[PDB]
């Protein structure tokens, strides 16, 4: 056999035969430097208080 | 061939740091 085999996608076919779009998104928690964030404002910094 | 790994092979197994521990 061919390993894959095609969907069939029909509009008349049942809500569980119909095509769905998933995305993943896949995130590691602090451990290191970052480069993705959220919309957080920054401010000034103050010592010895 | 073959040889003597003496010590090497040690990574930092975690991207934090630390100071004078034994972990």
């Amino acid at each position: 056999y061919f390993p894959l085999q095609s969907y069939g996608f029909q509009p008349t076919n049942g809500v569980g035969y119909q095509p769905y779009r998933v995305v993943v998104l896949s995130f590691e928690l602090l451990h290191a430097p970052a480069t993705v964030c959220g919309p957080k404002k920054s401010t000034n910094l103050v010592k010895n208080k | 061939a073959y040889t003597n790994s003496f010590t090497r092979g040690v990574y930092y197994p975690d991207k934090v740091f630390r100071s004078s521990v034994l972990h």
